[PDB]
């Protein structure tokens, strides 16, 4: 009823839908980048609870078939392959790719041409 | 779009590039 | 009346300490994410202003070398590759991933292991 | 953590979890 009421009912209103519409556009904008970077790179990222990176390829045989990555440093990034019921499979490509080549990027690569190429048609 | 919006939308698209 | 004059200031205070903790959060699993990307995948993706997908390799062989996507449209994730000066150079690449397998992540697979093996010290 | 720090963290990690 007040002035002084009349404005401070306004600033909240302001700050209601200036956080409102601040979390509508993240959560659109976070779900495009995910959503462009699974149809491009042919994996699903996620942040974990632990903070770490789950990877799943489109191209996975098993729903719950996944790659978990956790940052080593803060400085830049270095990141270390941690263990899964997946990871087991592909030791084959660990030993070229991140062992010997020291590339994620190389291993990424080389597992989605292997797991496209096992995807029927039918 | 209205105000509240654009200014959300300034704030985020710095950050998707660079 | 004063009762609301000290409640409204509290909502005033409370929603302006939520949106500069959202932002500041945001902010920060944004760049961790976008790096973390970068790190596994070997590509940095931004929403170019124009909204569509700008992808640089980690082993570009020159800066400034880039992929441009465009989406089809918000519903599904069909992509269309726009001209770039980059996409004249790999017209095999396209030829064999893109129009033959229509597979963006095969593509950007193979592209990866191109580059990469490119990448010599002399 | 302070309480609109817990409430903005349970937000954007939803967000970064979240099938497509």
């Amino acid at each position: 009823s007040s002035k002084e009421v009349a404005e401070l009912k306004k600033q909240v209103e302001s700050a209601e839908l200036k956080n409102q519409r601040l979390k509508e556009v993240f959560q659109t904008k976070i779900q495009e980048f995910r959503k462009a970077c699974y149809t491009l790179t042919g994996y699903q990222i996620d942040i974990t609870t632990e903070n770490q990176y789950r990877l799943t390829s489109l191209y996975a045989e098993h729903p719950g078939d996944c790659l978990i990555f956790k940052a080593t440093s803060p400085s830049g990034s270095k990141m270390q392959l941690l263990e899964t019921e997946f990871s087991h499979t592909v030791g084959e490509l660990i030993e070229v790719h991140l062992r010997r080549q020291d590339s994620i990027p190389a291993f990424l690569s080389s597992l989605t041409l292997e797991l496209f190429s096992r995807q029927t048609v039918a | 779009p209205t105000v509240h919006t654009k200014e959300a939308l300034g704030f985020i698209m710095n950050m998707f590039q660079a």
